[PDB]
C-alpha cells in the first residue's frame, strides 16, 4: 500500500529535503544539549568550560 | 523522416547588414509569396520625461495620417490598393512600424516605411484631431481591468523611475503636447543606429540592402550629434497599490518580483519554471487532470476565472510573476496556492515537471515563430536587445541545459525571500495584507 | 566591500534551518558571556559576600 | 537558401476518406482530422449535441483515460483543439516532430473510440453555459446566430452554441449517435503537416475505416428570409443585412468575394480612414458619429449569405443601414470602375495568401478544401480563379443582393432600426 511512494520523483524529493532534515536535526541536538546543560557534549566545547572544578 | 534536432538546423540563417547610416538591415529568406517588412526603433516611454510622456504614442497616431510626399490619405490609398496591411505598436522600450505585403511589393513597402519614419507631416489640424482620439482611448483603456493592473504594477514596482510611466501618458500631457515637443522626440530618437529594418519571407537580403541604401540614406550620415542619454537603471520597489472598487464584479491581482534584463541567461530557466505553473482559463478542457498544481486546484476548487505567468523584460530589469482574475471570496486562496508553487519550485522542483516546462517552451517558441509577421518582429526586437538573432538551435541548447537543480537555484535567486510588487483592482477586501504576502515569499520549514 | 549584514544574511539568515541554527548556537554562547559579565558586574558592586571566605577555609 | 519546398501529397481512398500531407521540414508537426459534422447536421430533437461534442475532447476513450489525454499531451508540451463551423468539426493536434505518434494515438482515440461515460458527460454539462456566456459577450456572435436562424428554415439555421433549454439535457446516447452518424470515412479528411504521406496513409487504412453513418452533406439548406430583433438598449446597435448568394466552389462565389472587397471588409491601416472602402465612405458622408461597416460574406456547401454589417449609435442605425444599402444599389446599377475591381482583386489575393502563411491557416485551408471540393487547389490557381471574375460578375452579384429576399438580425436599442419593409 506504501508502494505508492516508490519511484524517481519521490527519490528526488527525498534528495531535495535531506540537507534541510539534517540541519533541523542539528537545531534539535544543539537545542537539547543547551536546554539540559548536557555534561558529555558540553565538557568538549572549548569555550563553555564553566564547571572546571 | 527528420528529427526535431535536424529541423532546427534546417531553419535558415538571419542575414544582417549595416548601412553607413548605422541603420541595421536584416532578413530571413523563405519560399512564401508574402512578406512582413518593418522598422524597429529603440524608443518608448522609458526614454520619456514627465513633460514628454505620451509623445511616442502621439507620434503613432500621426505616423499613418500624412507625409511630405504623400499628404493626407494618400499613403492609406497606396497600402490599401496593393492589398497590404500597415500596423504599429509602442511598448515601454520599443516602437515598431510594419507592412504585411505581397513579396513583389517589397520595393514600395520599404519606400513607404522610410517616408513614415523620416518625413511625417505632423499637420497642426491633425495633432488636434488626434488629441480627442487619444483621450477617448484613455476612457476605453480604463474599462480594461487587465490593462489597468499592469499599468499599476509598473507604476508601483518602478515608482520614481521612467518605467513607472504608461506608454499613452497622463491626460494633461495629451492635451498639452505641442508639435515642437513631438519634432524634438523624433529628432532625438528616430536616429539610424537606434533603428533596424527587418524582413521575413520571399525576398533576397541583397534586394533589402539595396532598398535600405535607396530610401534610408541620410538619416545620420553627417549628423548623429551631441546630447544623447543612455538608459539609466530603474530601481525596483517592493510595494503595493490597492484600487478598491466594489462596484466591479471580479478582482484583478498582479504580483511580480524583480526580473533581470533581456540580456541575462537565466530568463530561460525562469520561463521553464513559469511554464510549470502555466496559465489557466475557465474555458480550458481539464479541470482536475491538468499538470500544473495551480491550474488543477484553481479548476477543482473554483478559485479562478483566469491566471497567467509572465516574465516581462526590460534593459537590466524585469517583472516576473503572475496575474489572476477571481471572485471577491477567492483572492486569499489564489495567493496561497500561487506562492506555495513558487516556494515548491525554489526548494523542491523535481525532474519530470522540469522536462514538461522545457517541452512547453520548445512548443511555444516554434508555434510563435510561424508566419512572416512574428519572425519579422523577432528579427527587429532581437537586434535591438541582443544585437544578434539568437538561432532556434541556440535556444534549444539553452533549454536542454535546464534541469531541476537549475530550476531550484534560478527560482531561489528571484523568488526566495524577496519583496514582491503587488497591484490590486476591484472587490479586493480579501486581498492579503502586504506583510502576509511578504511572509509567503519564504518557507519556515526550509 | 560587500557588507557584513549582507554576508550574515547570505550564509545564515536565508534558510530558516540555518537561521534557527544561528540562534541556538547564539543562545549557548550568549548564556555563557552574559552570565559571566553579569556576575562580574554584581561582584564588583558588592565585595562582602564569600570574598571573605579565605579567612575560614583551608585551615580545614 | 532555404530547402526548396516539397509539394503537397493528396490521396482519395475507395471509402471516400481524403489524406493530405506536406513535409515542410519544420520542428513542430500539425495533424488535423476534419469531419462533416458541424451544427447543420443537428435536427430539432438534438440541438446543441455538436457543442457538447466540441467540449468533450479530453473525456475518457477506450485506449486512453481522461487523465492520460491531459497529462500525456501536456508532458510533451502539446495541444488538442476542436474548431467548429456550421459544416465542419476539426480536431487538431500540435507537438514537436519526435512526438507525433503519441499525439496521433490520442487523436484517434478522441474521434473513433470515445466512451461518453454518463458521469463525465454530466460533469461537463455546466461547461456549455460558461463557453456560451464567454462567446456571447461579443454582440457579433448573437447577431450572426440570429442572422442564420432568420435566414434558414432548416440546417444552417442551427446555432453553433447549445440552446439554453438543452443545457443539462444532451445525453450520452445522442453523443454516441452523433459520432456514429457523422465521424465516418466518406465524411472525413486526415491532414498532416510535417509528417510523411505513408505514415498518414497507414493511420487512415488501419484506424479510419468506418461506415455505418449518413449520406452526404445535407438535409439541404432551405433559404427562407426574415428578421430577428433583440432589444438590449446596448449603447451601440449591431445590425446585419443579407441575401442568398452562392455556394462555395461555384464561380459565382468568387464574384461575391470580390464584391466584398469593393464594398469593404476589414481595415488595412491602424487607425485609418478606410479611403478605398466603398461602404465606409458612403456612410461617412452623412453620418458624423462613431460607426462601423463591413461587407459580410459567408459561403457554404449548398447556400451562401452576402451583404453587410453595421455598428452604430441607436439613433443613427437607420441612416447607417440606408446609406450602406444605397451604396450596394449604386454598384448593382453599374457604377463600378475597372480600377475598383482591380484593387479589390488585389486585396482578395493578398488576403488569401496571408491567410495560408502559418501552419494553422494552411492546415485549416487544406482541411476545408478536402471536405468542400475533394481536392487541393494550389495558391496560383486560386489566384487564377480570382482573376477570371469580370466587372459584370461583380455587378450581377450586387444585383442578386438588391433583388433577393432579405434576412436581417439586429441587437441594441431598436427604436430607430428599420424592418426590411422600411429599406
Amino acid at each position: 500500500m506504501l508502494t505508492r511512494f516508490l519511484g524517481p520523483r519521490y527519490r528526488q524529493l527525498a534528495r531535495n529535503w535531506v540537507p534541510t532534515a539534517s540541519l533541523w536535526g542539528a537545531v534539535g541536538a544543539v537545542g537539547l544539549v543547551w536546554a539540559t546543560d548536557w555534561r558529555l557534549i558540553l565538557d568538549w566545547v572549548p569555550y563553555i568550560n564553566g564547571k572546571f572544578k | 523522416t527528420a528529427t526535431y534536432a535536424q529541423a532546427l538546423q534546417s531553419v535558415p540563417e538571419t542575414q544582417v547588414s549595416q548601412l553607413d547610416n548605422g541603420l541595421r538591415v536584416a532578413s530571413e529568406q523563405s519560399s512564401q509569396p508574402t512578406c512582413t517588412v518593418g522598422v524597429w526603433i529603440d524608443a518608448g516611454s522609458r526614454y520619456e520625461s514627465e513633460k514628454n510622456n505620451g509623445a511616442g504614442y502621439f507620434v503613432e497616431h500621426l505616423a499613418f495620417k500624412g507625409t511630405k510626399n504623400r499628404p493626407g490619405n494618400a499613403l492609406e490609398k497606396e497600402v490599401e490598393s496593393m492589398g497590404a496591411h500597415l500596423n504599429a505598436y509602442s511598448t515601454r522600450e520599443h516602437t515598431a512600424y510594419y507592412i504585411k505585403a505581397l513579396s513583389k511589393d517589397l520595393p514600395k513597402a520599404v519606400e513607404l516605411l522610410a517616408d513614415i519614419v523620416q518625413n511625417c507631416s505632423l499637420e497642426d489640424s491633425q495633432i488636434e484631431k488626434e488629441r480627442d482620439v487619444i483621450l477617448q482611448e484613455l476612457q476605453e483603456n480604463d474599462t480594461s481591468m487587465r490593462d489597468v493592473v499592469f499599468n499599476y504594477l509598473h507604476a508601483t514596482a518602478f515608482q520614481g523611475t521612467p518605467l513607472a510611466q504608461s506608454v499613452e501618458g497622463p491626460s494633461e500631457n495629451v492635451r498639452k503636447l505641442s508639435r515642437a515637443d513631438l519634432t524634438e522626440y523624433l529628432s532625438r530618437h528616430y536616429k539610424a543606429p537606434r533603428m533596424v529594418l527587418a524582413a521575413a519571407g520571399g525576398l533576397e537580403h541583397r534586394q533589402l540592402l539595396d532598398l535600405a541604401q535607396k530610401h534610408f540614406s541620410g538619416l545620420s550620415g553627417t549628423y548623429d550629434e551631441d546630447a544623447v542619454p543612455t538608459l539609466s537603471p530603474c530601481r525596483f520597489t517592493g510595494s503595493q497599490i490597492c484600487h478598491r472598487e466594489d462596484g466591479l464584479p471580479l478582482a484583478h491581482v498582479a504580483i511580480a518580483v524583480e526580473g533581470p534584463g533581456w540580456a541575462h541567461p537565466d530568463n530561460v530557466a525562469l520561463q521553464v519554471a513559469n511554464a510549470i505553473i502555466g496559465h489557466y482559463d475557465c474555458t480550458y478542457g481539464g479541470g482536475a487532470h491538468l499538470s500544473s498544481p495551480l491550474a488543477s486546484i484553481a479548476a477543482t476548487n473554483k478559485l479562478c476565472q483566469s491566471f497567467q505567468t509572465f516574465n516581462i523584460c526590460y534593459a537590466d530589469t524585469g517583472l516576473l510573476g503572475a496575474h489572476f482574475v477571481c471572485d471577491h471570496m477567492s483572492i486569499d486562496d489564489m495567493m496561497f496556492v500561487l506562492q506555495g508553487q513558487w516556494m515548491r519550485l525554489c526548494t523542491s522542483a523535481t525532474e519530470s515537471e522540469v522536462l514538461r516546462g522545457k517541452n512547453l517552451l520548445r512548443n511555444a517558441l516554434v508555434s510563435h515563430l510561424d508566419g512572416t509577421t512574428p519572425v519579422c518582429e523577432d528579427i527587429g526586437r532581437s537586434l535591438l536587445t541582443y544585437g544578434r538573432r539568437i538561432p532556434l538551435a541556440e535556444w534549444e541548447s539553452r533549454i536542454a541545459e535546464v534541469d531541476a537543480r537549475v530550476v531550484r537555484e534560478v527560482c531561489s535567486k528571484y523568488f526566495y525571500d524577496q519583496c514582491p510588487a503587488v497591484a490590486g483592482f476591484g472587490p479586493i477586501e480579501q486581498l492579503p495584507d502586504y506583510n502576509r504576502i511578504r511572509s509567503g515569499m519564504f518557507w519556515l520549514r526550509f | 566591500a560587500p557588507t557584513l549584514t549582507a554576508r550574515l544574511y547570505s550564509l545564515l539568515f536565508r534558510r530558516t534551518s540555518t537561521f534557527a541554527l544561528t540562534i541556538v548556537v547564539g543562545a549557548l554562547f550568549f548564556e555563557r558571556a552574559f552570565d559571566q559579565g553579569a556576575d562580574a558586574i554584581y561582584e564588583h558592586i558588592n565585595e562582602g559576600k564569600l570574598w571573605k571566605h579565605i579567612k575560614h577555609k583551608y585551615e580545614n | 537558401v532555404p530547402p526548396h519546398p516539397q509539394d503537397l501529397e493528396f490521396t482519395r481512398l475507395p471509402n471516400g476518406l481524403v489524406i493530405a500531407s506536406l513535409e515542410n521540414y519544420a520542428p513542430a508537426s500539425r495533424i488535423g482530422l476534419f469531419i462533416k459534422a458541424g451544427s447543420r447536421y443537428e435536427n430539432s430533437n438534438n440541438l446543441g449535441t455538436s457543442h457538447l461534442l466540441r467540449l468533450a475532447s479530453s473525456l475518457t476513450t477506450k485506449g486512453a483515460s481522461s487523465f492520460k489525454i491531459t497529462r500525456g499531451i501536456e508532458a510533451v508540451g502539446g495541444k488538442l483543439s476542436v474548431t467548429s463551423t456550421r459544416e465542419n468539426m476539426a480536431y487538431t493536434v500540435e507537438c514537436l516532430r519526435d512526438d507525433v505518434d503519441i499525439l496521433m494515438e490520442f487523436l484517434l482515440n478522441v474521434t473513433t473510440a470515445p466512451e461518453f461515460r454518463r458521469w463525465e458527460v454530466a460533469a461537463l454539462q455546466p461547461q456549455l453555459r460558461i463557453d456560451k456566456a464567454v462567446a456571447l459577450q461579443n454582440p457579433q456572435a448573437h447577431v450572426i446566430e440570429n442572422l442564420h436562424a432568420a435566414a434558414y428554415r432548416n440546417a444552417l439555421a442551427n446555432s453553433l452554441y447549445c440552446p439554453d433549454y438543452r443545457i443539462g439535457k444532451v445525453t450520452p446516447v445522442e453523443l454516441h449517435d452523433y459520432v456514429q452518424n457523422h465521424f465516418t470515412s466518406a465524411r472525413m479528411a486526415l491532414i498532416g503537416l510535417g509528417v510523411s504521406h505513408p505514415v498518414l496513409k497507414q493511420v487512415a487504412e488501419q484506424f479510419l475505416n468506418i461506415r455505418g453513418g449518413l449520406g452526404l452533406s445535407g438535409a439541404k439548406a432551405k433559404y427562407h428570409g426574415g428578421e430577428i430583433r433583440e432589444q438590449n438598449g446596448d449603447s451601440l446597435v449591431h445590425a446585419a443585412l443579407v441575401a442568398e448568394s452562392a455556394a462555395i466552389g461555384s464561380a459565382e462565389a468568387n464574384a461575391f468575394s470580390v464584391l466584398q472587397h469593393v464594398l469593404g471588409a476589414g481595415p488595412h491601416v491602424k487607425r485609418g480612414s478606410n479611403a478605398t472602402s466603398s461602404l465606409y465612405q458612403a456612410v461617412a458622408k452623412g453620418v458624423h458619429q462613431p460607426f462601423d461597416v463591413s461587407a459580410f460574406n459567408a459561403s457554404y456547401s449548398d447556400s451562401g449569405l452576402f451583404g453587410f454589417y453595421t455598428i452604430s449609435q441607436a439613433a443613427s442605425a437607420g441612416d447607417v443601414i440606408k446609406a450602406a444599402y444605397n451604396q450596394v444599389k449604386t454598384i448593382a446599377q453599374g457604377n463600378l470602375s475597372n480600377p475598383d475591381v482591380q484593387a479589390a482583386k488585389n486585396k482578395l489575393k493578398a488576403g488569401y495568401l496571408m491567410s495560408v502563411e502559418s501552419s494553422e491557416g494552411f492546415l485549416d485551408e487544406v482541411g476545408s478544401q478536402a471536405l468542400a471540393a475533394g481536392s487541393y487547389t494550389p495558391p496560383s490557381t486560386v489566384l487564377q480563379q480570382i482573376d477570371a471574375v469580370a466587372d459584370a460578375d461583380v455587378i450581377n452579384a450586387a444585383k442578386k443582393f438588391v433583388s433577393g429576399r432579405k434576412s436581417m438580425a439586429a441587437s441594441g436599442n431598436l427604436g430607430h432600426t428599420p424592418f426590411i419593409d422600411e429599406l
